[PDB]
RNA sequence: GGGGGGAACCUGGGGAACUGAAACAUCUCAGUACCCAGAGGAGAGGAAAGAGAAAUCGACUCCCUGAGUAGCGGCGAGCGA
RNA sequence: CUGUUGGGAAGCAGCGCCAGAGAGGGUGAAAGCCCCGUAGGCGAAAGGUGGGGGGAUAGGUGAGGGUACCCGAGUACCCCGUGGUUCGUGGAGCCAUGGGGGAAUCUGGGCGGACCACCGCCUAAGGCUAAGUACUCCGGGUGACCGAUAGCGCACCAGUACCGUGAGGGAAAGGUGAAAAGAACCCCGGGAGGGGAGUGAAAUAGAGCCUGAAACCGUGGGCUUACAAGCAGUCACGGCCCCGAGGGGUUGUGGCGUGCCUAUUGAAGCAUGAGCCGGCGACUCACGGUCGUGGGCGAGCUUAAGCCGUUGAGGCGGAGGCGUAGGGAAACCGAGUCCGAACAGGGCGCAGCGGCCGCAAAGUCCGCGGCCGUGGACCCGAAACCGGGC
RNA sequence: GUGGAGCCUGGGAGUGAGGGCGCGAGCGAUAACGUCCGCGUCCGAGCGCGGGAACAACCGAGACCGCCAGCUAAGGCCCCC
RNA sequence: GGAUGACCCCAGGCGGUAGGGGAGCGUUCCCGAUGCCGAUGAAGGCCGACCCGCGAGGGCGGCUGGAGGUAAGGGAAGUGC
RNA sequence: GGGCCUGACUGCGAGGCCUGCAAGCCGAGCAGGGGCGAAAGCCGGGCCUAGUGAACCGGUGGUCCCGUGUGGAAGGGCCAU
């Protein structure tokens, strides 16, 4: 049967338009008012995953 | 289709049981015992067939140097004079000359005493 | 582009027509393999060990018995058991490029064309459903069986009258093909024929 | 050319890789599977695009974003899709988006958008949205935009 | 007029567990296996108190596609119009 | 048809002939023309069918105006418990209904995803309805399907023999020859068996029958062995036998020498497996994905189900899919966009080779190969869990 | 310094039980064919070859094939040899 | 070198487990085949000290066997114990 | 020790440390609006290295981005916690 997509990675991700993978900061969900305004603010971006853990979500969409 | 073994393995069986002939037993008559001891056979041979070019040496210079030591010197003595000499004739062909031609033979162990 | 000879009353005329000078082997082959592939009948067929008929108890004890361990008779490791990877059911056919097996049929004739052996013929004479008629106008053409020859004809009568021929395959236009065209030595056509191929092609 | 003159080009059609067939093959015994272990059993691992062997995955610690939606699911709006006048340069005369479907530019179900990679030609072209730059580029070129709805 | 039988097929009434989630209970397997009733050469469905946004379509059934989309989900494994 | 070889002609040779029939199977071997067939035609008194053709029958048919009589009840509707839907209590509607309450008849009622308004859609609580669809006990056609350890469990007197109280389990076993011409008679023998005779092209084709491998058992011959220490061989020399400056067999002496496999840091290992031989026995297939690769077309590429044609002929079909634009949670903007007060900074994006031509190419399609996901997914093996029966 | 060197993109793995030895430590008893690290090495995969009586890892040396030729390494040169 | 895998000359590499890559051999089946080999003997079996190939193998000759087999070149797998 | 203060900033962030991933750390400089200082300048908490917890689910303040025929609403998204 054709494959089906991972919507776990369909909700937490991006593929870019050469293919890059584009994901949320971790670590500014809770937890937050010690932190400097400097890691909030650097927290908020987006950034690609290392190229192997890139490759492995890029095959659980293979629709996108 | 099917493809089933037919003739292809008994043909592989024969190959090395004619290979075996001559063997001790199960040894020849037996596939599985033919091939375990051709397998044996094989390192023995090239094993065997490098050994025989020592085997050979060995048995030259015994000769060589029984012959020398009828003319006083020894072996070793009588390699070094032939080398102080330039002597090239080699082993094989000295244990021929010490047997088949003793005067010939008389004549290098000159050679060798007078090269030193 | 290329010459092509034809048979008229008024004599070998000939003709002048668009075909490619260039025969790609691979093409023509990938169209050939494509046909042979999708006319299979794939009924080939066997047992897995759960379409086997036995039981599916445990012959012998797991332990103690002193024999090897067993499961079920239909296991593909005894005889009479089911088959590991054996084949199925399996339809074969592909969907070719439609541009490439078009290609292709212009190319096959190209060769032939060629070749010198692609003829073209306006009617044929006396021929009218029986064998002997056929041969006669045949022999006329230069065609006396010593070459393999593909007719391609509408008229049902010319096809019936020379199919029995162990030299010669017959064919609607509308059935020209590459297989067929490579298969024999020689390339006949009816002109109306040679139209719908033009059609075909362009 | 006859029946044994068709072969493939070289490399078009390779042999399959068989393993388990005898020691000189360089693929038996264990058929290029090493020795034991998960992976080398029938059935094998847990699929490698995700599972990290017990530890919480490298997907699932990332944050989710953004809306993800709720039955009854999409909701019906317009929808857009931009063609360059870089694309609209093979036309002569008008162009509409049903034109632009048949050339394979346009795809069916969307509204057309122009927009200004490319150069602007004297064209009547009609369609939904237009960009700041594509409307300058063709209003300049002495084109006609037309405004559908 | 009924009764009982028929390889599968079909509708209805009931309905697991191994397994999967690399443990497990929600979840999965699965309304599957199986049991029972019934219908036939097919059964089911069928002539809008529909669809759902088209100012639109026009009974039902079946295939392709829409689409692994919309969404559903210890938002896990997965399920899926 | 004839000649010829042969037990046999269909082989070979000479001269012909048919073909809407040169599919195929037989016939003493290899036959278009000997046989059965094949192309092409023909055929039902009787029974079954009859969806097509014809004919009856039932049934079907107006327009304004007034009247407000009728339009399916423990129903709609609301609440509680649940099922169904992609929907797992979620903003949870829709469809269904076990408990409680409980209407109305067109100004009536349901629906468009809580709810309300507006705008639209529809007619609940009665029933029937072909065809397109599923299946294969049965009949036929066809195989890059099997060929007696295969293919159904069964090619054969098999759901049998046999096992089991029972549900239930469940085998093995095909072949003389062209034709029985299946060996009269005689001999030894109680018979069995054999020896002659006879049949046959062939009888180590003799019914315990095609071929007849291997392990295994024996007879005869050559070489060799009773002072010798061994994974059994191997290298050298010599003796003997054989076949005719060479080779084959054998082995006396000398040298060297720790089985195969598996598992292990490490095995000849006193660690696993294997008595020996023969046959069966394990990396596949579908769909999807990702690279590579052979070709086709290239800002384009490609069809799916189906329809027509063929009866191993291909074509049609553009619905749809991938690509041609990205950025943003989105509204939205767009060669840009997002964050921002920013025209700041940053993230993620944007830009062929030769003489109009040729070449190459994004991309996409088909084949092929590697690997991946989903399924038993390389094969064999549990202890157990569940259902229904015995 | 042109090497089965190096760097970049991608396909395919296997391994994730090591072991002896030398040197540097901890642990142990200035014990273990002990144990845990470090640098190196070999065995692993060189149970192929010469030496060490025999003996994976000590000394010598990296076995494409052939030769009844020659030179050497470790170790040896009374006889077994 | 010659111009292209035409063959020759010079040079260097070539222990190998897990494992990656490459080139081949053979088995069943399809096209080639209305053909070709075949009773002056098909397949299969038993020999061989002969020929070709590094090898897997392929030839040739003798005996058996008595009716099938199948090339160059391509295709597909129930393909090697 | 004292005076004035709230930079225990908002918007970003070149370039690096570390590093399998994910994290962790350092940070010049630009804009907004401030603090202290005559100024040069300093200030994006604390001499430094511990005082911590990824996702999922949900609460609260804001934003006014989606709102299932349309206006709202229910419910989500975004920023902060
Ligand atoms: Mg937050
Ligand atoms: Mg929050
Ligand atoms: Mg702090
Ligand atoms: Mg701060
Ligand atoms: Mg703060
Ligand atoms: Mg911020
Ligand atoms: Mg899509
Ligand atoms: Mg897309
Ligand atoms: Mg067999
Ligand atoms: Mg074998
Ligand atoms: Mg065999
Ligand atoms: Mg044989
Ligand atoms: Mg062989
Ligand atoms: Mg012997
Ligand atoms: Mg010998
Ligand atoms: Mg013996
Ligand atoms: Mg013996
Ligand atoms: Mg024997
Ligand atoms: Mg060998
Ligand atoms: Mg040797
Ligand atoms: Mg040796
Ligand atoms: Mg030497
Ligand atoms: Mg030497
Ligand atoms: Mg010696
Ligand atoms: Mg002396
Ligand atoms: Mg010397
Ligand atoms: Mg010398
Ligand atoms: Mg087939
Ligand atoms: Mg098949
Ligand atoms: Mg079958
Ligand atoms: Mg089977
Ligand atoms: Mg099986
Ligand atoms: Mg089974
Ligand atoms: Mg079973
Ligand atoms: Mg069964
Ligand atoms: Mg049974
Ligand atoms: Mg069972
Ligand atoms: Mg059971
Ligand atoms: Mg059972
Ligand atoms: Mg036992
Ligand atoms: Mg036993
Ligand atoms: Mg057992
Ligand atoms: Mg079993
Ligand atoms: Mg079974
Ligand atoms: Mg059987
Ligand atoms: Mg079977
Ligand atoms: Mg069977
Ligand atoms: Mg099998
Ligand atoms: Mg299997
Ligand atoms: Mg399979
Ligand atoms: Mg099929
Ligand atoms: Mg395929
Ligand atoms: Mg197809
Ligand atoms: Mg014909
Ligand atoms: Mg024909
Ligand atoms: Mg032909
Ligand atoms: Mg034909
Ligand atoms: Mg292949
Ligand atoms: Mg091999
Ligand atoms: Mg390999
Ligand atoms: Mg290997
Ligand atoms: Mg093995
Ligand atoms: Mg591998
Ligand atoms: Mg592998
Ligand atoms: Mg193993
Ligand atoms: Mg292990
Ligand atoms: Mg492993
Ligand atoms: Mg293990
Ligand atoms: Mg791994
Ligand atoms: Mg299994
Ligand atoms: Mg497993
Ligand atoms: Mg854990
Ligand atoms: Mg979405
Ligand atoms: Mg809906
Ligand atoms: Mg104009
Ligand atoms: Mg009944
Ligand atoms: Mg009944
Ligand atoms: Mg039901
Ligand atoms: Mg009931
Ligand atoms: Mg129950
Ligand atoms: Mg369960
Ligand atoms: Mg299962
Ligand atoms: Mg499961
Ligand atoms: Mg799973
Ligand atoms: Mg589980
Ligand atoms: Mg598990
Ligand atoms: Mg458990
Ligand atoms: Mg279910
Ligand atoms: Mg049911
Ligand atoms: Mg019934
Ligand atoms: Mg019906
Ligand atoms: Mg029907
Ligand atoms: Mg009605
Ligand atoms: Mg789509
Ligand atoms: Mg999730
Ligand atoms: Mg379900
Ligand atoms: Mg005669
Ligand atoms: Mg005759
Ligand atoms: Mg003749
Ligand atoms: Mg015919
Ligand atoms: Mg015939
Ligand atoms: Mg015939
Ligand atoms: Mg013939
Ligand atoms: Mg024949
Ligand atoms: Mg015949
Ligand atoms: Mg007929
Ligand atoms: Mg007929
Ligand atoms: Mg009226
Ligand atoms: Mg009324
Ligand atoms: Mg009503
Ligand atoms: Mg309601
Ligand atoms: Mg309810
Ligand atoms: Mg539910
Ligand atoms: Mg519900
Ligand atoms: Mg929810
Ligand atoms: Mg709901
Ligand atoms: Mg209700
Ligand atoms: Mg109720
Ligand atoms: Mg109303
Ligand atoms: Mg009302
Ligand atoms: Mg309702
Ligand atoms: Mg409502
Ligand atoms: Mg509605
Ligand atoms: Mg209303
Ligand atoms: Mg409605
Ligand atoms: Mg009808
Ligand atoms: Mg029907
Ligand atoms: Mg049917
Ligand atoms: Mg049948
Ligand atoms: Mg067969
Ligand atoms: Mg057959
Ligand atoms: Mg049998
Ligand atoms: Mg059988
Ligand atoms: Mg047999
Ligand atoms: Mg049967
Ligand atoms: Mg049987
Ligand atoms: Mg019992
Ligand atoms: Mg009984
Ligand atoms: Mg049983
Ligand atoms: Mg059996
Ligand atoms: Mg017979
Ligand atoms: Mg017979
Ligand atoms: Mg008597
Ligand atoms: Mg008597
Ligand atoms: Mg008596
Ligand atoms: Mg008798
Ligand atoms: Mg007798
Ligand atoms: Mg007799
Ligand atoms: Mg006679
Ligand atoms: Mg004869
Ligand atoms: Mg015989
Ligand atoms: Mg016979
Ligand atoms: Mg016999
Ligand atoms: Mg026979
Ligand atoms: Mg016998
Ligand atoms: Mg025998
Ligand atoms: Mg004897
Ligand atoms: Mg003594
Ligand atoms: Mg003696
Ligand atoms: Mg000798
Ligand atoms: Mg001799
Ligand atoms: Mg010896
Ligand atoms: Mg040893
Ligand atoms: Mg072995
Ligand atoms: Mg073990
Ligand atoms: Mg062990
Ligand atoms: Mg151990
Ligand atoms: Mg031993
Ligand atoms: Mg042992
Ligand atoms: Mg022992
Ligand atoms: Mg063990
Ligand atoms: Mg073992
Ligand atoms: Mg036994
Ligand atoms: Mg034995
Ligand atoms: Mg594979
Ligand atoms: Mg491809
Ligand atoms: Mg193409
Ligand atoms: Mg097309
Ligand atoms: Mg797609
Ligand atoms: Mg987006
Ligand atoms: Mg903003
Ligand atoms: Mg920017
Ligand atoms: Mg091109
Ligand atoms: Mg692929
Ligand atoms: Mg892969
Ligand atoms: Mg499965
Ligand atoms: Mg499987
Ligand atoms: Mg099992
Ligand atoms: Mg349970
Ligand atoms: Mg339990
Ligand atoms: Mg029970
Ligand atoms: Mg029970
Ligand atoms: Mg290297
Ligand atoms: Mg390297
Ligand atoms: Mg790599
Ligand atoms: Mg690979
Ligand atoms: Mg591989
Ligand atoms: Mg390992
Ligand atoms: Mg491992
Ligand atoms: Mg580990
Ligand atoms: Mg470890
Ligand atoms: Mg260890
Ligand atoms: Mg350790
Ligand atoms: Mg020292
Ligand atoms: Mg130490
Ligand atoms: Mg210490
Ligand atoms: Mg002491
Ligand atoms: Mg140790
Ligand atoms: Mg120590
Ligand atoms: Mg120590
Ligand atoms: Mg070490
Ligand atoms: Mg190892
Ligand atoms: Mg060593
Ligand atoms: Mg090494
Ligand atoms: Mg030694
Ligand atoms: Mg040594
Ligand atoms: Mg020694
Ligand atoms: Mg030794
Ligand atoms: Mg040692
Ligand atoms: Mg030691
Ligand atoms: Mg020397
Ligand atoms: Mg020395
Ligand atoms: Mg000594
Ligand atoms: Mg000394
Ligand atoms: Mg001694
Ligand atoms: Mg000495
Ligand atoms: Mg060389
Ligand atoms: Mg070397
Ligand atoms: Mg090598
Ligand atoms: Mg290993
Ligand atoms: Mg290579
Ligand atoms: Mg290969
Ligand atoms: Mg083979
Ligand atoms: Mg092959
Ligand atoms: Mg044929
Ligand atoms: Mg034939
Ligand atoms: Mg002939
Ligand atoms: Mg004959
Ligand atoms: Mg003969
Ligand atoms: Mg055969
Ligand atoms: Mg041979
Ligand atoms: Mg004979
Ligand atoms: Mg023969
Ligand atoms: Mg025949
Ligand atoms: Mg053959
Ligand atoms: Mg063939
Ligand atoms: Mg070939
Ligand atoms: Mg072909
Ligand atoms: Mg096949
Ligand atoms: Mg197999
Ligand atoms: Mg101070
Ligand atoms: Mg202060
Ligand atoms: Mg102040
Ligand atoms: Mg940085
Ligand atoms: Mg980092
Ligand atoms: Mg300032
Ligand atoms: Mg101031
Ligand atoms: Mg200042
Ligand atoms: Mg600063
Ligand atoms: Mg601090
Ligand atoms: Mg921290
Ligand atoms: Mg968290
Ligand atoms: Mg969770
Ligand atoms: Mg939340
Ligand atoms: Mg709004
Ligand atoms: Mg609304
Ligand atoms: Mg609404
Ligand atoms: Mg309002
Ligand atoms: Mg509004
Ligand atoms: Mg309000
Ligand atoms: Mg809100
Ligand atoms: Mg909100
Ligand atoms: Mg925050």
């Amino acid at each position: 049967p054709k494959m089906k997509t991972h919507k776990g990675a369909k909700k937490r991700v991006k593929i870019t338009a050469s293919g890059k993978v584009v994901a949320m900061k971790t670590g500014k969900r809770h937890l937050n008012w010690q932190k400097s305004g400097k890691e909030i603010r650097q927290k908020g971006r987006k950034f690609v995953l290392a190229k192997p853990e890139a490759e492995r979500i890029k095959l659980l969409l293979p629709y996108e | 289709p099917r493809a089933k073994t037919g003739v292809v393995r008994r043909r592989k069986h024969k190959k090395i049981l004619k290979l075996a002939k001559g063997y001790w037993g199960l040894r020849s008559k037996s596939f599985r015992k033919a091939r375990e001891t051709l397998f044996a056979a094989g390192n023995y041979a090239y094993a065997h067939r490098k050994r025989r070019k020592r085997d050979f040496r060995r048995l030259w210079i015994v000769r060589i140097n029984a012959a020398c030591r009828q003319h006083g010197l020894n072996y070793s003595t009588f390699i070094h004079g032939l080398k102080k000499a330039g002597i090239e004739v080699d082993r094989k062909n000295l244990a021929d000359l010490a047997v088949r031609e003793p005067q010939v033979f008389a004549e290098l162990v000159e050679r060798a005493k007078a090269a030193q | 582009v290329y010459q092509i000879p034809v048979l008229s009353p008024s004599g070998r005329r000939e003709l002048a027509a668009d075909l490619p000078a260039e025969i790609n082997p691979h093409l023509l082959w990938e169209v050939v393999r494509w046909q042979l592939a999708k006319r299979r009948r794939g009924t080939a067929s066997t047992k897995t060990r759960g379409e086997v008929a036995y039981s599916g108890r445990k012959i012998w004890p797991q332990k103690h018995t002193g024999r090897a361990r067993h499961g079920d008779i239909g296991a593909p490791i005894f005889v009479g058991g089911g088959v590991v990877f054996g084949p199925k059911p399996r339809d074969y056919s592909y969907t070719l490029p439609k541009k490439v097996r078009k290609k292709g049929l212009a190319m096959a004739v190209a060769d032939r064309a060629r070749e010198g052996k692609l003829l073209l013929v306006e009617a044929f004479a006396g021929v009218n459903g029986k064998t002997k008629e056929f041969l006669a106008w045949a022999k006329e053409a230069g065609l006396d069986g010593s070459e393999s020859v593909l007719l391609v004809t509408g008229n049902e009568l010319v096809r019936r009258a020379a199919r029995n021929l162990p030299w010669v395959v017959t064919l609607a236009p509308e059935g020209l093909n590459v297989y067929d065209i490579v298969r024999t030595e020689r390339l006949v056509m009816d002109l109306d024929a040679w139209e719908v191929f033009q059609n075909r092609i362009g | 050319m006859k029946l044994s003159d068709l072969r493939p080009n070289p490399g078009a059609n390779k042999r399959r890789k068989r393993v388990g067939r005898g020691p000189g093959s360089g693929h038996g015994k264990t058929a290029t599977r090493g020795h034991k272990g998960q992976k080398s059993r029938s059935g094998g691992l847990k699929d490698p695009r995700r599972f990290e062997g017990g530890r919480s995955t490298t997907l699932m610690r990332l944050p989710k974003r953004g809306m993800q939606g709720q039955v009854p699911g999409e909701i019906k709006r317009p929808r857009y899709q931009g063609v360059n006048l870089k694309d609209l340069a093979r036309f002569e005369g008008e162009v509409t988006p049903e034109l632009l479907v048949r050339a394979g530019l346009l795809k069916k179900g969307y509204r057309l958008k122009i927009l200004g990679e490319g150069e602007a030609k004297p064209l009547k072209v009609v369609a939904h949205a237009f960009s700041k730059s594509a409307l300058e580029k063709l209003k300049a070129a002495g084109g006609e935009p037309v405004l559908l709805e």
